[PDB]
RNA sequence: AGAGGUGAAAUUCUUGGAUUUAUUGAAGACUAACUACUGCGAAAGCAUUUGCCAAGGACGUUUUCAUUAAUCAAGAACGACCAUAAACUAUGCCGACUAGGGAUCGGGUGGUGUUUUUUUAAUGACCCACUCGGCACCUUACGAGAACUGGGGGGAGUAUGGUCGCAAGGCUGAAACUUAAAGGAA
């Protein structure tokens, strides 16, 4: 009975992307990242920023008509931190208590296999 | 300076749903935004090269494959409807972190293999060695003359379970995780191995459309 | 609320007659947060898994945190400090570093410091807790205090000191305050 | 409509649409987890699969040659364009030398249980004893162990009518001029 997107939450240090798009993952559903709901640049990354982002983000999912979200959560990775940094778990949570139905949270963030560091 | 303004891009999209081939159980995975059909760039152009990837554990109804995410691609759309084919199978991360531990060594082959179509798939293995039970030694590595003859008979029994499928018979033998049986049971004479996989199913290149046989897939 | 989740670690043999006496604890410590979890000694495992009653979306990766770290042999009341949102882990990967075994192995134990002083200093002063382990350095701790930590132990492995950075360290402090 | 990044900023990219997302393609580098006080190499060093080329090691042997051997001064091999780090807290009693102990890697012999399996050719895994050889680790017993170079001799201090230097004055202006304007100080 629901209607799923995707959630694409990118929790780095120094900020955070809540980006729901379709099942697919073509077209977006309202990417606001958190470094523009509160700005005086250092506080872009926090917990209240990702609150902010993600609960605008379901604003715009339950007037596009998407009441269940895949949440697919990733850090910066690559030959760096590979931890979801501090708004990935407000994200998350903004993100349930607004309204939509949390379903297959799982992280994506892009383990090197072999970098390319020296 | 001056950017632009603002038009609502969410009245011109339409809610295109998406069916799976029969392969599965119930095949009804959800929707899909696209721009809506105006001549010059029509919706069913615009879509058509599009992938979606879902959870089997949805596409089989049981949760015992609450792993293993697998790729559709659109490539017939009718009757607001999108036709999807098998295009891919992955583990999650996590699964095979789950799966890694120290003091055993993991065995992974890989082939470029052939369907009965003109499909190429790059089909993956991973494989565990176990100990024993009995067994009193903490370690239970491989000999690596032994991770050779795993690893050959292991890509000449995926060489051999593709090239004797199609994608449909294929998609039908990794729901049931059946090759995994067959790779124990042939690889059990030379180490125990627990948890064989299959981890990947990678699409290479694809034949032609063949809408007849899409439908025929369908239903 | 959640659908399901579950996510699973592995843990060494030796382990196991430790986490049989703490298990109580970490299940207090989950079903407070309304996560189930099992240990499994035939296989060798711990699985947590959300509940019908989980009304917290995001814990259940905190407590895939919290299982991997008892699988990776950080204590149980270092591990549960995992749970609370300031907090989060990191293992910084420290074995791509340099060619030669000489070389490496005497700048880990230079990360480790004359009795431990060096590893204990970092500590105190990212708030962090550090265990250099194998090839690779964990952490837990808030998320400035990783990222001071991540850039001391790869500055580490390459040629400049870690006296130095704690010396930075301790200047920033008090330029701070 | 921001994104980098920072302790904060900044340089920088950005409505010619950055960052994020999806599909695709290329280029260079690397071979994560498995990765160990484990394996190999004379050392420096060596981790994707598969094939070829030669090589090396231990083991097995009721095979062959018959002293061909060990040691190191010398010498030989390895080790006009884009620019880079190295050491930094460390350790122990030495050799001709006795037994060992638990584990581990490679080979071999025996034992007889479970994984195996069968009339296609072989090739296992584990357990237990014995054994040979390795990288290590924990103990043991007993021995003269002597006949890319350049240097004064301890630690911690203390004192100075010697030698060699630095170093104080005191409002500037402003001195031959008791002299402006502006300033310091109170």
């Amino acid at each position: 009975s629901q209607v799923f997107g995707v959630a694409r939450i990118y929790a780095s240090f120094n900020d955070t992307f809540v980006h729901v798009t379709d099942l697919s993952g073509k077209e977006t559903i309202a990417r606001v990242t958190g470094g523009m709901k509160v700005k005086a640049d250092r506080d872009e990354s926090s917990p209240y920023a990702a609150m902010l982002a993600a609960q605008d983000v379901a604003a715009k999912c339950k007037e596009v008509g998407i009441t269940a979200v895949h949440v697919k959560i990733r850090a910066t990775g690559g030959t760096r931190t590979k931890t979801p940094g501090p708004g990935g778990q407000a994200a998350l949570r903004a993100l349930a208590r607004s309204g939509l139905r949390i379903g297959r949270i799982e992280d994506v963030t892009p383990v090197p296999s072999d970098s390319t560091r020296k | 300076g001056q950017k632009k303004r603002v038009v609502d891009p969410f009245t011109r999209k339409e809610w295109f749903d998406i069916k799976a081939p029969s392969t599965f159980e119930n095949r009804n995975v959800g929707k899909t935004l696209v721009n809506k059909s105006t001549g010059l760039k029509s919706a069913s152009d615009a879509l058509k090269g599009r992938v979606v990837e879902v959870c089997l554990a949805d596409l089989q109804g049981s949760e015992d494959h609450s792993f293993r995410k697998i790729k559709l691609r659109v490539d017939e759309v009718q009757g607001k409807n999108l036709l999807t084919n098998f295009h891919g199978m992955d583990f999650t991360t996590d699964k095979l972190r789950s799966m890694v531990r120290k003091w055993q060594t993991l065995i992974e082959a890989n082939v470029t293999v052939k369907t009965s179509d003109d499909y190429v798939l790059r089909i993956f293995a991973i494989a565990f060695t176990r100990k024993q039970a009995n067994q009193v030694k903490r370690h239970s590595y491989a000999q690596s003359s032994h991770i050779r003859a795993i690893r050959k008979v292991i890509s000449e029994i995926l060489t051999k379970e593709v090239q004797g499928s199609t994608l449909a018979q294929l998609t039908s033998k990794l729901i049931p995780e059946v090759i995994n049986k067959e790779i124990e049971n042939a690889t059990k004479d030379i180490f125990p191995l627990q948890n064989i996989h299959v981890r990947k199913v990678k699409l290479l290149k694809q034949p032609k459309f063949d809408v007849g046989a899409l439908m025929a897939l369908h239903g | 609320f959640a659908e399901e989740s579950s996510f699973m670690t592995l843990f060494p043999k030796y382990r196991e007659s430790y986490l049989k006496t703490i298990w109580n604890d970490v299940t207090r410590a989950l079903d407070k947060h309304n996560i189930a979890c099992v240990l499994d000694l035939v296989e060798g495992s711990m699985t947590v898994k959300t509940t019908r009653k989980t009304y917290d979306p995001a814990i259940i990766l905190k407590a895939r945190d919290l299982i991997k770290l008892l699988a990776r042999s950080v204590p149980f009341p270092q591990a549960v400090k995992i749970l609370q949102d300031d907090m989060a882990c990191d293992v910084i990967k420290i074995g791509n570093f340099v060619t030669n075994k000489e070389r490496f192995v005497k700048r880990r134990q230079r990360l480790v410091g004359p009795n431990g002083n060096t590893l204990k200093a970092l500590e105190l002063l990212t708030k962090c807790y550090i265990l250099v382990q194998g090839n690779t350095v964990s952490a837990m701790g808030p998320f400035k205090g990783l990222k001071e930590v991540r850039r001391v132990v790869e500055d580490c492995m390459k040629n400049i000191h870690p006296i130095y950075h704690i010396k930075e360290l301790m200047i920033k402090r008090e330029l701070a305050k």
